[PDB]
């Protein structure tokens, strides 16, 4: 109707809807994502047999 | 900690043996071995000396 953006929950356990809100403030949301880091590398080696 | 490695595999002539109309099965290993080419490469003769 130009007012809920609608998403698909493509692993839906059977079958349903969830109506939820989201305001313009990252306040108006009731829930958090909160990254401090992501896809920091880990990378090294093992000289023994030189693989990565 | 340090080395070195490489990779070049081994084979042979597919008529070398020169002692068949043809080999077994149609598919044979092109790596020589005591059962392939020992004493058989067409290609090649020895001859050891005495005496000079």
């Amino acid at each position: 109707g130009g007012k809920y953006r609608v998403y698909i929950d493509q692993y839906a356990k059977q079958d349903y809807f969830t109506v939820g809100y989201k305001g313009p403030n990252e306040m108006d949301a009731g829930i958090y994502y909160a990254p401090y880091v992501a896809l920091t590398p880990l990378r090294g080696s093992d000289p023994k047999n030189f693989q990565p | 900690v340090m080395g070195f490695k490489t990779r070049y595999g081994i084979g042979i002539n597919p008529f070398a043996e020169s002692a068949a109309q043809a080999p077994a099965s149609r598919i044979q290993s092109g790596m020589p071995s005591i059962l392939n080419s020992l004493g058989k490469n067409a290609y090649f003769r020895r001859v050891y000396v005495k005496g000079i």
